[PDB]
C-alpha cells in the first residue's frame, strides 16, 4: 500500500 | 454470537508517539511506539485478549501481536502508512473491534504524538 516519507 | 444482556462502554485511546533523528544502520529516521490504552486506567487485561498491530509490508513481518500490558509495538522507520490494530476479546462471542491509524512521523520539534479517543462497546452479562 502506500507509505511516503518527508 | 449476540449477547441478550446489559451493554457497557470502555473508552479508548489509541495512536502512536515518535522520536526524530534516530541512521546509518538502515537510513532510518524515527522511532516510534503505536499502542492502544483505556482512557482511564484500568487493567484491560479483565477482557482484552490480545492486540494486533498489522504494520506495512515494508516491515519484516507486519503482523505484531501483543497480549498483555502496555499494549504497544516500538519500532524504527523511515515512513509513514497507515497501521490496522484489531482487539480481540476474552469472551469468544464478542466479536473483534478494528482500528485504523495513520502513524505520524513528522521544523524544530523533535516529537510527535498523534491520538485518537475512541470507545469499545463490550457486552456484559446480567448479573
Amino acid at each position: 500500500a502506500r507509505k511516503s516519507a518527508p | 454470537g449476540r449477547v441478550k444482556g446489559v451493554t457497557i462502554v470502555k473508552p479508548i485511546v489509541y495512536g502512536n508517539v515518535a522520536r526524530y533523528f534516530g541512521r546509518e544502520e538502515d537510513g532510518h529516521t524515527h522511532q516510534w511506539t503505536v499502542y492502544v490504552k483505556p482512557y482511564r486506567n484500568e487493567d484491560m487485561s479483565a477482557y482484552v485478549k490480545k492486540i494486533q498491530f498489522k504494520l506495512h509490508e515494508s516491515y519484516g513481518n507486519p503482523l505484531r501481536v501483543v497480549t498483555k500490558p502496555p499494549y504497544e509495538i516500538t519500532e524504527t522507520g523511515w515512513g509513514e502508512f497507515e497501521i490496522i490494530i484489531k482487539i480481540f476479546f476474552i469472551d469468544p462471542n464478542e466479536r473483534p473491534v478494528t482500528l485504523y491509524h495513520l502513524l505520524k512521523l513528522f521544523l524544530g520539534k523533535k516529537t510527535v504524538v498523534s491520538e485518537f479517543y475512541d470507545e469499545m462497546i463490550f457486552q456484559d452479562p446480567t448479573a
